[PDB]
């Protein structure tokens, strides 16, 4: 998914995306217990001009599958 | 008793901001793995291009003008 | 009897798995060819934009000194921009150097976007067109 | 497949990206017109430094000069010379006459009639560009009228009020408003050049 995600197993509410597509909508992480497994789910929050110095900032994320970390 | 998972644990409160520090596009194909040296002075990457490239992690701190593979094994 | 039935299923699985790999190999080759075309299109479109950008807005010609955008803005060919340091310490030569770097920064920033190359250093053209940069900041 | 999507995104982006639009990003910051993030003007509520105004004018001169070169328009009275924060217009009738498009500060601003004339001369260039743009296609007209003989911009869309581009005997608000109206016309002009040359 070309996103580098930091999942905090202690405070899942504080997990966040380190690097990804600039236009990625804000995401929130909620902790829920399903079928006996503690599962932290990433929920994409539905995102509902500012002058830009120069061209639109280029995406710094990867453009292909990140194979290793 | 001396259980060490990592030779260098991340600094306390380390939350990666995702700021790109170095963009390295030396590999001609898919990179299969990333590894860091025990002294943390070097890290290596391998690719489908048939080359293994070793990088000086200290050089990726931006203090050097150009960061390229320190050694190339093919 | 059970081993024979398993053996039959395995023979089917081997031919089935062989076919799946063959289909993917051809599909990958085809997408590689289409990708090659895409890269050529991107290269041609970029080349057009770059020649237009450097032909209409930021003309680059060897005027020694090299001009950018027009013959009225030129930088010394040897790259010795000490004239800016000399002016800061002192048809103003400082405006010519500052303007050349401003248009150069704009060109570099535009070239980065057109070439889709993430620049190793974050530099804004306003840095050369703002306050008189100190020797250290200019360097 | 990820490379195709990436390449297509870059291809589609470049097809919609016009070399002019990439060089000049025209937007608005409240009451101020901005080009490539440079604010063209000064408001009592938001004081823009003269060094920024000079740089903003520089981007405007570079834009119009490049646009004119693309269309082959030759100005009659003045030639645009992009020079960064010190861009100026050169009078073609009197070579030795330089209209500076930059100001060193508020104290000389009240006595530098050349700067006020330079702003009007730039408006004259924009008016000449408007006439050239409409000579080919008359269905397009710039939103704001420019009266070069008086150096005033008429808000045809608003209440028809004329705001002077000169700083002498002119309010900082009306001056900033005039610059904002001028930038709007220039943006439409770029949109026209972009529409005519979007395939060229």
């Amino acid at each position: 998914d070309m996103k580098i995600r930091f999942w905090d197993l202690a405070y899942p509410e504080r997990s966040y995306v380190v690097a990804g597509s600039t236009s990625s909508p804000s995401v929130s992480y909620y902790r829920k217990i399903i079928e006996g497994t503690e599962v932290v789910q990433e929920i994409q929050n539905k995102q509902k001009d500012t002058p830009r110095r120069g061209p639109e900032s280029l995406p710094v994320g990867h453009h292909d599958i990140i194979t290793d970390v | 008793e001396n259980a060490e998972w990592e030779s260098k644990p991340p600094p306390p409160g380390w939350r990666p901001k995702g700021l790109l520090v170095a963009h390295l596009h030396e590999h001609k194909s898919a990179v299969n793995r990333i590894r860091v040296s025990d002294e943390h002075s070097l890290f290596a990457t391998c690719s489908n291009d048939g080359t293994v490239k070793i990088w000086n992690s200290q050089k990726m701190e931006g203090k050097t003008t150009t960061t390229r593979s320190i050694l190339t094994y093919s | 009897q059970k081993l024979y039935s398993r053996a039959q299923r395995h023979q089917e699985k081997k031919e089935k798995i062989q076919r799946h790999n063959r289909k993917l190999g051809d599909l990958v080759e085809k997408k590689t060819i289409d990708l090659r075309s895409h890269y050529e299109r991107l290269a041609n479109l970029r080349r057009s934009h770059i020649l237009e950008l450097t032909s209409v807005i930021f003309p680059i010609e060897e005027v020694t000194s090299i001009s950018i955008t027009g013959p009225w803005i030129s930088l010394p060919n040897n790259g010795d921009y000490s004239a800016y340091y000399s002016w800061v310490e002192e048809s103003n030569p400082a405006y010519t150097i500052s303007a050349a770097l401003c248009y150069a920064t704009q060109l570099v920033n535009i070239l980065s976007h057109i070439l889709d190359v993430n620049l190793p250093k974050k530099l804004c053209n306003s840095e050369f067109c703002g306050e008189n940069l100190s020797k250290q900041k200019f360097t | 497949e990820n490379q195709m999507r990436y390449a297509q995104t870059q291809l589609d982006k470049l097809k919609k990206t016009n070399v002019f639009n990439a060089t000049f990003h025209i937007w608005h910051s409240g009451q101020f017109g901005t080009i490539n993030n440079f604010r063209l003007g000064r408001l009592p509520s938001v004081p823009v430094e003269w060094n920024e105004i000079n740089a903003a004018w520089g981007q405007t001169v570079l834009l119009l000069h490049a646009l004119a070169n693309k269309m082959g328009l030759k100005f009659q009275r003045y030639r645009l010379v992009p020079y960064g924060n010190h861009s100026y217009l050169e009078s073609l009738t009197d070579k030795s006459k330089e209209l500076p498009l930059y100001c060193s500060g508020g104290l000389r601003f009240f006595w530098d009639n050349k700067f006020d004339h330079a702003m009007v001369a730039f408006l004259d260039c924009v008016q000449q560009f408007k006439e050239e743009v409409e000579k080919g296609e008359t269905r397009f007209c710039l939103p704001y009228r420019m009266d070069v003989e008086k150096g005033k911009i008429e808000d045809t869309g608003g209440s028809g009020g004329s705001y002077s581009i000169k700083t002498q005997f002119n309010s900082e608000e009306q001056w900033t408003k005039a610059l904002k109206f001028m930038l709007t016309n220039l943006k439409w002009g770029l949109a026209w050049v972009s529409s005519q040359f979007y395939n060229k």
